RNA sequence: ACGAGACUCUGGCAUGCUAACUAGUUACGCGACCGGUCGGCGUAACUUCUUAGAGGGACAAGUGGCGUUCAGCCACCCGAGAUUGAGCAAUAACAGGUCUGUGAUGCCCUUAGAUGUCCGGGGCUGCACGCGCGCUACACUGACUGGCUCAGCGUGUGCCUACCCUACGCCGGCAGGCGCGGGUAACCCGUUGAACCCCAUUCGUGAUGGGGAUCGGGGAUUGCAAUUAUUCCCCAUGAACGAGGAAUUCCCAGUAAGUGCGGGUCAUAAGCUUGCGUUGAUUAAGUCCCUGCCCUUUGUACACACCGCCCGU
């Protein structure tokens, strides 16, 4: 299963919320400027929000998002 | 030597008969002390060829191994190697064949229940003698 | 149960065994044992005694599989 | 030379020294047509004469091995000698044919470059094995 | 270190097992010099846990 | 006893009591215009060919 | 060259049943000079088809409790009855093999199939990966039994089943335990 | 918001990086072949080859088919890795076991007539049988002369703790006597040379060699005290088992399974358990049957909650 939980998918809404402009293109640069500006203990969940930040942008280029 | 004619079916012990069809190095374990690594051993140093065969089982063979049998020191085999040392109730040291006097040293069941030792009487009853606790468990003998 | 095989020296291993494994085409332990009637642990030692004498070709050796084929 | 990077399976790894030799491969101390089980000898011969016998000109391979297990060797014995081919035919000579003949063993199969993860995992009480149980008593 | 003890005190219940494990780990510094100046940077509140054996030959 | 071909198009569903069958959609490659219903027993992948007995059978459906 | 064992050839194969070579292959590259890879293909799905079926073979007439974790052997004993199916039909093993494999190989069964009831049975058809499944156990079994305290060794009990097996000839075990399937298909429609 | 997830050790790529003299392969002869090959190893020695550090890496990130086009599911190329395994695990509760685990404890026998307590000489150490975890097998995919040779967690000389591992000479098949030493430890056994297998030996369908499962003697090391040779072996003893009814444990990847070594108990001790390696599948990537788990709707005269309530003679 790979459903991603609220945590990563609320703190990717509140990131791109927060930070529409500082997102990048590329998953890896997702993952540098979201452990720039977020208290992210752990490499594996701020790997899994970073990745939700780049499906939501590509969410993005079609429509509005929800939250 | 070697001889393609010298199949018999019968060894003599006390005139009795036994099997003859088992292989050599195999055949002369009709002998209640001989066989297992006894005769193994006795035929490895016998110096013959071990090839041979039941058909192939020379007198001369049968001679010689009987006479291995009778005394172990022919290449100086002491007296452990066979199934009975130093005999109980006499100071022999020997395995003697045939029956009725080897199986009388084995009925050992009154005279330790005189002493009321534990070993005559357990078998006298025909119980375990390794020592097999038994509380409930056990499939044989009655079903 | 009953063991009782042929462990007689007679026409049986040379005659009709020297006779008749040289003509068939496959030749094991297990299938002279089976088509010549005679005892597979004998068949292994007459093999081995006649690969001394040198009359097949052998391709390989196993404690099961000694694998023989028609040379000469 | 050392262009050795590993070459591994299971527990057990070896190391495929290279230089310009003889184009004689040895397996500490013995050749590779004899090694213990006296059965994976194809299993050993199978990357050399796939890619060719003809690309060995001079280039003594000694692969060292240390690990539990023969047949656990191999697998990596031979992804050691492959990696060697692959780390001399990438230092200096050209790729096109290293391409060709990596194509070649892929489709072969993988596990001549690329190490199996696989171990053996613990086992977890209340069982003889780490996912068997005991029998349930009625 | 592995120590795997029964949870129950009395034998009940389903087999359940602690596994208490007790992880060492040694460091090695071997420094030219008299024992005299190592002692002198010894003096530095060493962390409690942290045991030191001395070896000189 | 006429033999005929069929292969998988679509993987309609499982069946059986315990998961035992497949519900498979499958055409005739000789006419290559019919589809029928089989469950087909065993993994089977989408476009699979299979020699058949049957031509004209159908089992449980809903 | 990827000849068997490098003694058996590879490309004289054919499995004469239009399109079934995906899930029956020796010509595949996958097919290599020994049957023995380790096992990687039973953790996903459908790529227990991509296996050498040499390789399923060798670890198939590899059971019951006796012979697991001895791989050896039975690459050794797959060599034998390879090599003397190369002498008793004069052929490649591999085309008896392929022969067997379209012959034995399932079409009907028959299984419970209903959400209300429990009566009776009803056909279903056995997908190729099933089939060959099933087919070769039937074969082990076979094998097994025919080599199981009789004075009859390996690679000959196993290579008198395949030949039998191989032409269709219904006095093999596998083809009756074949027919056997056919006929209860028959009886429970 | 708690729980799940997340977390942490990790299994799995560090070819990049701090870096070993308790780690290790290659610049010149040590006993051999006109250039190749040694764990008594060659002068010279670089972190690739074992340990243990920081950072990195894998995210359904990329493509394709489905999807209320979403959450997600299924296939594919690269990649070490596209589900590595476990400890933590809720609110709330039981009349489930433990007062025979405890110097944590409640009227009765116990008020010194003290269910072991100083010393210690029997006791859960019994025989007719019912599917209680499991044990070696019924054989030729094999026990078997022996050839070759590959292991990983560990455990290890010490407070009323001899006894722990354990490199040779002599002897002794079997255990063991003295010594020069090796070990607080990757320095010592160790390169766990091991052990399963690598099939050259009688073996052929049996009572002999599958099946020590059923006899009496003897060397003897830790043990004042081996009486049911309890435990260290040598000879003889082949009973039963021809893979076994109905009901029926357990098992998806380095898994089941086969296989030996280690820790627990410990006079030196394992048919048990706990770890470790080694060898190592067709098992299907589904459904809820007949198994439990009570989620939603529903009925209730139950709420001590169906082991309820209750009617009448």
């Amino acid at each position: 299963g790979r459903v991603r939980t609220k945590t990563v998918k609320k703190a990717a809404r509140v990131i791109i919320e927060k930070y529409y402009t500082r997102l990048g293109n590329d998953f890896h640069t997702n993952k540098r400027v979201c452990e720039e500006i977020a208290i992210i203990p752990s490499k594996k969940l701020r790997n899994k929000i970073a990745g939700y930040v780049t499906h939501l942008m590509k969410r993005i280029q079609r429509g509005p998002v929800r939250g | 030597l070697v001889i393609p004619e010298k199949f018999q079916h019968i060894l003599r012990v006390l005139n009795t008969n036994i099997d003859g069809r088992r292989k050599i190095a195999f055949a002369i374990t009709a002998i209640k002390g001989v066989g297992r690594r006894y005769a193994h051993v006795v035929l490895r140093k016998a110096d013959i060829d071990l090839t041979k065969r039941a058909g192939e089982l020379t007198e001369d063979e049968v001679e010689r191994v009987i006479t291995i049998m009778q005394n172990p020191r022919q290449y100086k085999i002491p007296d452990w190697f066979l199934n009975r040392q130093k005999d109980v109730k006499d100071g022999k040291y020997s395995q003697v064949l045939a029956n009725g006097l080897d199986n009388k040293l084995r009925e050992d069941l009154e005279r330790l229940k005189k002493i009321r030792a534990h070993r005559g009487l357990r078998h006298f009853w025909g119980l375990r003698v390794r020592g097999q606790h038994t509380k409930t468990t056990g499939r044989r003998g009655r079903t | 149960d009953k063991l009782n095989n042929l462990v007689l020296f007679d026409k049986a291993t040379y005659d009709k065994l020297c006779k008749e494994v040289p003509n068939y085409k496959l030749i094991t332990p297990a299938v002279v044992s089976e088509r010549l009637k005679i005892r597979g642990s004998l068949a292994r030692a007459a093999l081995q005694e006649l690969l001394s004498k040198g009359l097949i070709k052998l391709v390989s050796k196993h404690r099961a599989q000694v694998i023989y084929t028609r040379n000469t | 030379q050392s262009v050795q990077v590993f070459g591994r399976k299971k527990t057990a790894t070896a190391v495929a020294h290279c230089k310009r030799g003889n184009g004689l491969i040895k397996v500490n101390g013995r050749p590779l047509e004899m090694i213990e089980p006296r059965t994976l000898q194809y299993k050993l011969l199978e990357p050399v004469l796939l890619l060719g016998k003809e690309r060995f000109a001079g280039v003594d391979i000694r692969v060292r091995v240390k690990g539990g297990g023969h047949v656990a060797q191999i697998y990596a014995i031979r992804q050691s000698i492959s990696k060697a081919l692959v780390a001399y035919y990438q230092k200096y000579v050209d790729e096109a044919s290293k391409k060709e003949i990596k194509d070649i063993l892929i489709q072969y199969d993988r596990t001549l470059l690329v190490a199996d993860p696989r171990r053996c995992e613990s086992k977890k009480f209340g069982g003889p094995g780490a996912r068997a149980r005991y029998q349930k008593s009625y | 270190l592995r120590i795997t003890t029964r949870k129950t005190p009395c034998g009940e219940g389903s087999k359940t097992w602690d596994r208490f494990q007790m992880r060492i780990h040694k460091r090695l510094i071997d420094l030219h010099s008299p024992s005299e100046i190592v002692k002198q940077i010894t003096s530095i509140s060493i962390e409690p846990g942290v045991e030191v054996e001395v070896t000189i030959a | 006893q006429p033999i005929k071909l069929a292969r998988v198009t679509k993987v309609l569903g499982r069946t059986g009591s315990q998961g035992q069958c497949t519900q498979v959609r499958v055409e005739f490659m000789d006419d290559t215009s019919r589809s029928i219903i089989r469950n087909v027993k065993g993994p089977v992948r989408e476009g699979d060919v299979l020699t058949l007995l049957e031509s004209e059978r159908e089992a449980r459906r809903l | 060259d990827i000849k068997l064992f490098g003694k058996w050839s590879t490309d004289d194969v054919q499995i004469n049943d239009i399109s079934l070579q995906d899930y029956i292959a020796v010509k595949e590259k996958y097919a290599k000079y020994l049957p023995h890879s380790a096992g990687r293909y039973a953790a996903k799905r459908f790529r227990k088809a991509q296996c050498p079926i040499v390789e399923r073979l060798t670890n198939s007439m590899m059971m019951h409790g006796r012979n697991n974790g001895k791989k050896l052997m039975t690459v050794r004993i797959v060599k034998h009855a390879f090599e003397i199916i190369h002498l008793l039909t004069g052929e490649n093993p591999l085309q008896v093999l392929v022969n067997a494999i379209i012959n034995s190989g399932p079409r009907e069964d028959s299984t419970r199939i209903g959400r209300a009831g429990t009566v009776r049975r009803q056909a279903v058809d056995v997908s190729p990966l099933r089939r060959v499944n099933q087919a070769i156990w039937l074969l082990c079994t076979g094998a097994r039994e025919a080599a199981f305290r009789n004075i009859k060794t390996i690679a000959e009990c196993l290579a008198d089943e395949l030949i039998n097996a191989a032409k269709g000839s219904s006095n093999s075990y596998a083809i009756k335990k074949k027919d056997e399937l056919e006929r209860v298909a028959k009886s429970n429609r």
